[PDB]
RNA sequence: GCCCAUUCGGGUCUUGUAAUUGGAAUGAGUACAAUGUAAAUACCUUAACGAGGAACAACUGGAGGGCAAGUCUGGUGCCAGCAGCCGCGGUAAUUCCAGCUCCAGUAGCGUAUAUUAAAGUUGUUGCAGUUAAAAAGCUCGUAGUUGAACUUUGGGUCUGGU
RNA sequence: CGGCACCUUACGAGAAAUCAAAGUCUUUGGGUUCUGGGGGGAGUAUGGUCGCAAGGCUGAAACUUAAAGGAAUUGACGGAA
């Protein structure tokens, strides 16, 4: 990872996923970027702007993905009433 | 004669994509064959074996040939690719291209202190097919490539240069011995590390920044 | 009844004999330092193997603490001396890949070879055999010798015999004699 | 699952029993330990017998390949006990003769058959104190009659 | 390799082949000596002779696969034989029997039996038991083997080292 | 809360049929009993023991052999539809 001082080798330092944590892989064929564009005052999505959330694979084969999602938005500040703490 | 479909084949094309070191990042599905070539021009293909297999038919039966092939160089990459047709150089050739497009990145690590180069896996890690259970244990420097043949082979196609193995169940059905080892192999970036803790920033995909560029006019 | 004078069966087959691509590069390996037979180049590996062994070993236990600190220093002095190990590397785990070239290059053989004398390593073994090169002034006829570094300047043709320039010798003489008579 | 055998920090004398258990299921074992090389096969669990040619006996071969593999009835000096012993190579069952002394070996499979001769154990290797092999070669000569 | 490639070619530079030939060693042999040694041998040390394919001569196994290396030639034609196993043999044998080539190992190499590895095919590490061998027909049950959580935690104040 | 019971993905499994257990196993260790180690010879021989017997429990080797099996795939076939 890092040889004699620093030097980083070991390239391709994953993405791993917003919910889980669990590394997405190079063939993570499932796993998902969702780019959440960034809001402002009285419409507006500010062009170029987002809070990007990645989801791993397994989550979304599960079927425990869109809440996990709903969670990390609510935690972030994108929404408000939707997810609760306790169910 | 180039001409690519797929958004990121035109990326490619265009010169936005610089290693397949991004792709993997986003894990980019690769389709087309021609963009590994183009990333990556060191790619050295070997050809494992090829099993003539034959369906039975009212009369006679249909030979065709299973070719197994082995692509990587000495970076960290390796591609296993199979086909079964029946003109065999063609076959061949079905079985390089999958394996380009298969093409799967390999964490290399450090047998034991940093020092130098790293040229062994990071953890032990082991993989599955049918009955063929490929444990990949890192070794320690100048020890070599302890393993079954073709899977000795693989290594040194990946770029590991030492390494322990434990090949159990039936090894002798090579194309699945292979397949399990590729799986060990792709599960080494995967087993997470107190090295990748640290939280990362999600980078935006060049299929995101360059979209102007990629799809048609 | 003294006591077993004590042996080992040192040098060691490998573990398949048909590797072919293995049995090449043993073929090459003889080929660029003239070997007799494949059993030199074994030797040479388990000379090597035994060395790797040992810094696993060390390895295996906490350097800073004391036998990995000493028993590995004093091999890592025994490999520079050799001639074997650079004076860059002098850090156990650059022991560990060694390699048996390098090992190969420390000879008799191929010091003389490389300091020029013979003339093509083949001519340069069979010189040695033949009662030439003195690494002291103490006639070695032994190719895989593993020449000392610290006495690779000291190799020079021997004090006594042709070449080194004392006698002629045989042949030469023969020639004289048959001069002498016509 | 706990899987069968006790896990137990104590359990260590059961698992020894079962294990010494198991052992006399496995063939070879059983062999070493009851001493049939030593009670029967032919040989007294030995690699060699010098034997008596009884008589030269064309043994017909199992299948696929047939043929008539020139075998000898051999009687073993030490024990007494009868046996066929093939000859290997061209002709060579003429060399070994009738009533000569002949040192056989066993044929490779530990025991059992030798591929396709059937009933057969043995290779003759010295007839009389020569060697087949040598014979066959003409490398060495026969010590006349 | 090339100064130049109007066609050449010198071949200025480097390598391999010829019963050419020639100079230079060699110790395996022998042998005064001297060494050794209880005395000898032998070693090490030496004088002298002793190499040119005729020798001062390397064998063993193999040459389809497993597994390194012959779709060479003839003799054979289910024979005789090889073949651990797969198997080859039935007039086109790359597997038998000979020559040449050729491989492997090499003053060693084969065969036989044991045995260890390989065998996670004896399994504690570390196997299997729905169907491949394997769950007692069922429950009871002494030995054995095991067996829920709970009793002194946390903070300060100096003080030796590495 | 309880026993005699479907669908998808399996990331868990599994040789696969399939399996919500036959999962949490080379990322190998919750606690235990029992059973198996190529096929045959053979559930025989023998001895024990249990029985009125028939049989039961217990249980070999010699010798033999390169397959015996399993699962499925395509065929071919079937007095199956
Ligand atoms: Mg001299
Ligand atoms: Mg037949
Ligand atoms: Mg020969
Ligand atoms: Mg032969
Ligand atoms: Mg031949
Ligand atoms: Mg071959
Ligand atoms: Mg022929
Ligand atoms: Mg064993
Ligand atoms: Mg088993
Ligand atoms: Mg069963
Ligand atoms: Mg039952
Ligand atoms: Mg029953
Ligand atoms: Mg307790
Ligand atoms: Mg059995």
């Amino acid at each position: 990872m890092e040889n004699d001082k620093g030097q980083l080798v070991e390239l391709y330092v994953p993405r791993k996923c917003s919910a889980t944590n669990r590394i997405i892989k190079a063939k993570d064929h499932s796993s998902v970027q969702i780019n959440i564009a960034q809001v402002d005052e009285e419409g507006r999505a500010i062009p170029g702007e987002y809070v990007t959330y990645a989801l791993s694979g397994y989550i979304r084969a599960r079927g425990e993905a869109d809440d996990s999602l709903n969670r990390l938005a609510q935690q972030d500040g994108l929404l408000k009433n939707v997810w609760s703490y306790s169910r | 004669g180039w001409v690519p479909v797929t958004k990121l084949g035109r990326l490619v094309k265009a010169g936005k994509i610089s290693s397949i070191e991004e792709i993997f990042l986003h894990s980019l599905p690769v389709k087309e064959f021609q963009i590994i070539d183009q990333l990556l021009p060191n790619l050295k293909d070997e050809v494992m074996n090829i099993k003539p297999v034959q369906k039975q038919t009212r009369a006679g039966q249909r030979t065709r040939f299973k070719a197994v092939v082995v692509v990587g160089d000495s970076n960290g990459h390796v591609g296993l690719g199979i086909k079964t047709a029946k003109e065999v150089a063609g076959a061949i050739r079905a079985g390089i291209i999958i394996a380009k497009l298969s093409v799967i990145p390999i964490r290399r690590g450090y047998w034991g202190t940093n020092l130098g180069q790293p040229h062994s896996l990071a953890t032990k890690t082991s993989g599955k097919c049918g009955s063929v259970s490929v444990r990949l244990i890192p070794a320690p420097r100048g020890s070599g490539i302890v393993a079954s043949p073709a899977v000795k082979k693989l290594m040194q196609l990946a770029g590991v240069e030492d390494v322990y193995t434990s090949s159990t169940g039936s090894t002798r059905t090579l194309e699945n011995t292979l397949k399990a080892a590729f799986v060990a192999i792709g599960n080494t970036y995967g087993f997470l590390t107190p090295n990748l803790w640290e939280v990362q920033a999600l980078t935006p995909s060049p299929m995101d920044v360059y979209a102007d560029y990629a799809t048609a006019s | 009844p003294r006591a077993p004078r004590t042996y080992s069966k040192t040098y060691s087959t490998p573990k398949r004999p048909y590797e072919s691509a293995r049995l090449d590069a043993e073929l090459k390996l003889a080929g660029e330092y003239g070997l007799k037979n494949k059993r030199e180049i074994y030797r040479i590996s388990f000379q090597l193997s035994k060395i790797r062994r040992a810094a696993r070993d060390l390895l295996t236990r906490d350097e800073k603490d004391p036998k990995r600190l000493f028993e590995g220093n004093a091999l890592i002095r025994r490999l520079v001396r050799i001639g074997v190990l650079s004076e860059d590397k002098k850090k156990l785990d650059y022991v560990l890949a060694l390699k048996v070239e390098d090992f190969l290059e420390r000879r008799l053989q191929t010091q003389v070879y490389k300091l020029g004398l013979a003339k093509s390593v083949h001519h340069a073994r069979v010189l040695i055999s033949q009662r030439h090169i003195a690494v002291g002034k103490q006639i070695v006829n032994i190719p895989s010798f593993m020449v000392r570094l610290e006495s690779e300047k000291h190799i020079d043709f021997a004090r006594t015999s042709p070449f080194g320039g004392a006698r002629p010798g045989r042949v030469a003489r023969k020639r004289a004699a048959a001069a002498g008579g016509e | 699952m706990g899987k069968g055998k006790p896990r137990g920090l104590n359990s260590a004398r059961k698992l020894r029993v079962h294990r010494r258990n198991n052992r006399w299921a496995e063939t070879t074992y059983k062999k070493r330990l009851l001493g049939t090389a030593f009670k029967s096969s032919p040989f007294g669990g030995s690699s060699h017998a010098k034997g008596i040619v009884l008589e030269k006996i064309g043994i017909e071969s199992k299948q696929p390949n047939s043929a008539i593999r020139k075998c000898v009835r051999v009687q073993l000096i030490k024990n007494g006990k009868k046996v066929t012993a093939f000859v290997p190579n061209d002709g060579c069952l003429n060399f070994v003769d009738e009533n000569d002394e002949v040192l056989l070996a066993g044929f490779g499979r530990k025991g059992k058959a030798k591929g396709d001769i059937p009933g057969v154990r043995f290779k003759v290797v010295k007839v009389s104190g020569v060697s087949l092999l040598a014979l066959w070669k003409e490398k060495k000569e026969k010590p006349r009659s």
